[PDB]
RNA sequence: UUUUGUAUAAUGGGUCAGCGACUUAUAUUCUGUAGCAAGGUUAACCGAAUAGGGGAGCCGAAGGGAAACCGAGUCUUAACUGGGCGUUAAGUUGCAGGGUAUAGACCCGAAACCCGGUGAUCUAGCCAUGGGCAGGUUGAAGGUUGGGUAACACUAACUGGAGGACCGAACCGACUAAUGUUGAAAAAUUAGCGGAUGACUUGUGGCUGGGGGUGAAAGGCCAAUCAAACCGGGAGAUAGCUGGUUCUCCCCGAAAGCUAUUUAGGUAGCGCCUCGUGAAUUCAUCUCCGGGGGUAGAGCACUGUUUCGGCAAGGGUACCAACCCGAUGCAAACUGCGAAUACCGGAGAAUGUUAUCACGGGAGACACACGGCGGGUGCUAACGUCCGUCGUGAAGAGGGAAACAACCCAGACCGCCAGCUAAGGUCCCAAAGUCAUGGUUAAGUGGGAAACGAUGUGGGAAGGCCCAGACAGCCAGGAUGUUGGCUUAGAAGCAGCCAUCAUUUAAAGAAAGCGUAAUAGCUCACUGGUCGAGUCGGCCUGCGCGGAAGA
RNA sequence: UGAACUCGCUGUGAAGAUGCAGUGUACCCGCGGCAAGACGGAAAGACCCCGUGAACCUUUACUAUAGCUUGACACUGAACA
RNA sequence: CUUUAAUGUUUGAUGUUCUAACGUUGACCCGUAAUCCGGGUUGCGGACAGUGUCUGGUGGGUAGUUUGACUGGGGCGGUCUCCUCCUAAAGAGUAACGGAGGAGCACGAAGGUUGGCUAAUCCUGGUCGGACAUCAGGAGGUUAGUGCAAUGGCAUAAGCCAGCUUGACUGCGAGCGUGACGGCGCGAGCAGGUGCGAAAGCAGGUCAUAGUGAUCCGGUGGUUCUGAAUGGAAGGGCCAUCGCUCAACGGAUAAAAGGUACUCCGGGGAUAACAGGCUGAUACCGCCCAAGAGUUCAUAUCGACGGCGGUGUUUGGCACCUCGAUGUCGGCUCAUCACAUCCUGGGGCUGAAGUAGGUCCCAAGGGUAUGGCUGUUCGCCAUUUAAAGUGGUACGCGAGCUG
RNA sequence: UGCCUGGCGGCCGUAGCGCGGUGGUCCCACCUGACCCCAUGCCGAACUCAGAAGUGAAACGCCGUAGCGCCGAUGGUAGUGUGGGGUCUCCCCAUGCGAGAGUAGGGAACUGCCAGGCAA
């Protein structure tokens, strides 16, 4: 006994995977191990639009029902892991900059702990300049410099 | 869970005795072969009996098994 | 008005007077009307102009295909004995009317969104400037005096003066109770409670202006209104939702059904409603003829199910049991059999305002309830829900049933002080037999209710004994061992193992009841005499009683 | 406040009767009190449901973006290793 | 030209130095009695910063939306298409969250034709082999088989085997069945060319019902059909075919999950919760045959195995009135009535010696408490009596009051 | 004209089975060989070729036998359409139709065409 609800859920997952791979770029398509026919179908889906694109995606999902998906899932998982790591690094940098702008000495100490080589004097000067810019409605030059410095420190650590 | 409904096949007898019919008309709609075609009566793939020529549909019992036969006479 | 359904105790109304609800324009379809007629017709514009010019323009008479293209033929295919669409009916301009779609297009009733402005004299916060917070209470630091230590600390006094400190006015907060909820006020008043030198309050002036301000940070307040203020515009927003739609008469007059729907109270198609045109003894009733069923009924050939008896594979031979055999059953999901209705076609006398079918215009409706008929479901309970058909009401008043649309008879054109009749009644209220014939009932049954019970009543089949006199009665009898062997404790007939014998005999059994420790004693089985006729145990029962007690 | 010549009981009735059928009682009209009912009056129920109705809020629901942010292009040049 | 080397040209990535662009809310002077602004000198960094367009990523902070339907209140649980059997009342068709089950395949053959053939269950004989393998004989007549769950049919076999082929072909299709419709199915027959068979004749798929998706759009082959001046091409039109668990399967978007007790609006007793009515499984009570208990002895008292009766005092179903408002459990004042009687009163039986008791009939004229436990109705405990009774009145009374 | 035979149809269990008898004058069947035609998942089994030497055992055609199987009335019964009644989850009244099974009985066949042998 196989539940038609489970079948529908599996179909939805397959269609989601098809849409994701279609959205993925040319380099991602090359990296993912797709057969020639599936690659041609994906390219046709990308070229077409409107309800035709959705029905081509439905065809992709129907083909994936029979074709193996584990390599495709692994490739998508690794690509998404890399993208999420990059996004998390960017979010951490943005949050650290925001804390530096808002609190002050606590954020400076956190930055020093994350990167011992970080210059306390430079960080203090940049934070004071950013506060002055905020007070005088000046361009966020200090904020941009802080972001660049944090990115450089992260790159050096990595 | 049980009791799922399905549209009926609308089987039965369409033409009865004493009624004139035209060529190609369907006489009886049956799933199996309840009635066997005879003279001027042809049987399709779906075990449906049709008239090959104008006439009045007639029913007779023939054969060793006494199976019911449908025949048409040009009257 | 709502609905299957109303006085219902579901909706609205106090009334009078006035005002108020399907209009209008653009294009389309159809009807009636007027003309012309294979032609009709003008728009704008000119016009001393509702005339006359203006044929610009539009519509059909020739259509098919997507088109090329072809042509009364065309499209499909190399093309058909082929098939779809054209020919044999004449179109057009105005008027009025029935619809269609656009415009708010029958009207009233919403929340809610955007745009442009107004407010911080009410209210929240902040800023600046002034005032007020009675009175009485213990007092921390510091200073001074005597004792005390080498010196401090400590001790007993004077000065000293801070409490989100204490009691307690004015004042402030509404924390609690009540007053009131159109109020005294669209949140105020009374009586307590809390603070009463502190983040206190207040007069005055300014700022914070609405996806925003403010909030010692409950969605509170922002001019009596705030989970998004007020004023004007979009905007008479939209609304599958509530409600109303106003004068009269006549004819016809259904449904709450099927398919479909982001669809269940909305709406599209068909049946059902109505008007017109064209069509065949077209259709209905009844008689006859030819029909296939698989329902009732019946049965178990087959499919399940069920009991008994037997051979019994297999299984662990006093022991469980498959495949089977004979009988009894059951089945909406079984039919070796099988109908009456139901339906199709043909023939026919007669009736039915063609009651039958095709097309066009407009509908309404798509919430149905009950009884009968065979049911699913529910408890073979429900004024419970869902199926196929007739009727009722919805859409039908009247008469009967006390009142009740679904129970019974019966379809209101109007009037008449007429008769008959259907159901239902005839003692009367309340109209009519206190009618007649042969019976049942002694209970207020009639005038709610069952398993069961019973010398109630009338009869039937009957059954046993009966003037060689029956049943029950009237003065009579039941005498002797049988205090028994037996479990001897006494059962002796009146508790049991036991025979169930025997004399007097018109007649008596080794025994049925009452009670004594057992005794004993009194009746009954049968028997003398009179009267004497009928006497006794059950079944069927129609009609009767109990079981039957609710405010 | 539809209009009232506005009694109780049994049963029915859109199912709790001042108004129906049967029955019993009751002179008509006023005033001081009680309050069983006329499902008293109040708010087009806050409770349950309907609406391809509205508004606020939440996000790993959908669609975009303020903001943040990577790089390229002009302001933006001169000397050389 | 592939492959290299010095000078001379285009420059790009990168580093340093400089300043003339650029900022200076750094300093000094003037317009100026001037913390604005502008102008002149210098220094500070300096082609960095930022600015304008695009682009990669993040982004309920903001703006516009969605979260379907059936459902014995709602959520959860189960379903949304097609096929078989009964309900489905002997034409067709006919519902339920009724009962039993399947399908979204597959076959270049399992299709067409020609020829030939006919199984289950058991008995007998026989090495493994034994009831059930395969071999010979015996009855059999569809119980076998007919690919897929089911139904009917299949002896001419629609079942099995063998020789050849793709008619599983192209262009049509009168005439009918089925649905409101889109639509789906049957279908003799006409033209061309084929397969089987010498032939009459059969073959336009599978013994027959599910194995499928309209429309828009796009992909491939063909077509001068058209291609907006001409000659082409691009783009379009038509014929053949492919693309959707669009499974919410007659499918509104290519694109959407939840709360609001801070909610509102227009309505529904079409639809709920307290009360009314119907109904009476359940609950209470009474009784019948009666095994048996009761020191023997059924009915002094209980009394299984079974059934029959009254009420609505709990649990049950409809929502038939009510959502344009019926204020839903307790306490107080007011109480009313029935007896299925706690006592008082009159009686029967008794395993009733007397007081004191056990059971039943009539009788409602009358009486029928206080405190702790919970909000409680009710019920338990302690104390007195004659008791400290059971029930209906919206589980009486909020048009009486405190919740 | 008929005792017979083989085939072609109607009717198809009154038509088919159990038992005995009956036939080789023609026809039918059995049978011999298959070298050749023909084919066996091996076989003259099945089918086919030339014969009929030999026979009527099996089958085949006919008769008797009722033992089955089968058909089958009449009446009754279940049921049921119509209009009603009742102690109305059921039954009854008037009317129309009318089962299944069983009984009496029938029953072990009839019929048209062609071709061949016998006597006529």
């Amino acid at each position: 006994w196989v539940s038609k609800s489970e079948i529908k859920r599996d179909a939805e997952e397959l269609k989601r995977l098809g849409a994701e791979i279609v959205d993925l770029g040319k380099n991602a398509l090359d990296k993912i191990p797709l057969d020639a026919d599936l690659r041609a179908a994906i390219e046709l889906a990308q070229r077409i639009k409107m309800e035709g694109r959705r029905r081509q995606l439905q065809l992709i999902g129907k083909m994936l029902r029979q074709r193996d998906v584990e390599p495709i899932r692994q490739a998508l998982d690794k690509l998404k892991n890399r993208h999420n790591q990059q996004v998390v690094l960017f979010h951490k940098l943005e949050n650290l900059r925001d804390r530096l702008i808002d609190q002050g000495d606590d954020a400076i100490a956190e930055v020093l702990n994350l990167w011992p080589d970080a210059d306390r004097q430079q960080l203090r000067t940049l934070i004071r300049n950013a506060k002055k810019e905020k007070e005088g409605n000046k361009p966020p030059k200090s904020a941009r410099q802080i972001f660049q410095y944090l990115r450089e420190l992260a790159e050096n650590e990595g | 869970r049980n009791g799922r409904d399905s549209e009926a096949k609308r089987l039965g007898v369409k033409r009865f005795g004493g009624e004139s019919v035209l060529a190609g008309s369907i006489i009886v709609r049956q799933r199996g072969t309840k009635f066997h075609a005879g003279a001027n009566v042809g049987c399709g793939r779906d075990h449906t009996l049709f008239a090959k020529a104008d006439g009045k549909v007639k029913f007779e019992v023939k054969g060793p098994k006494n199976r019911k036969f449908i025949s048409i006479e040009a009257e």
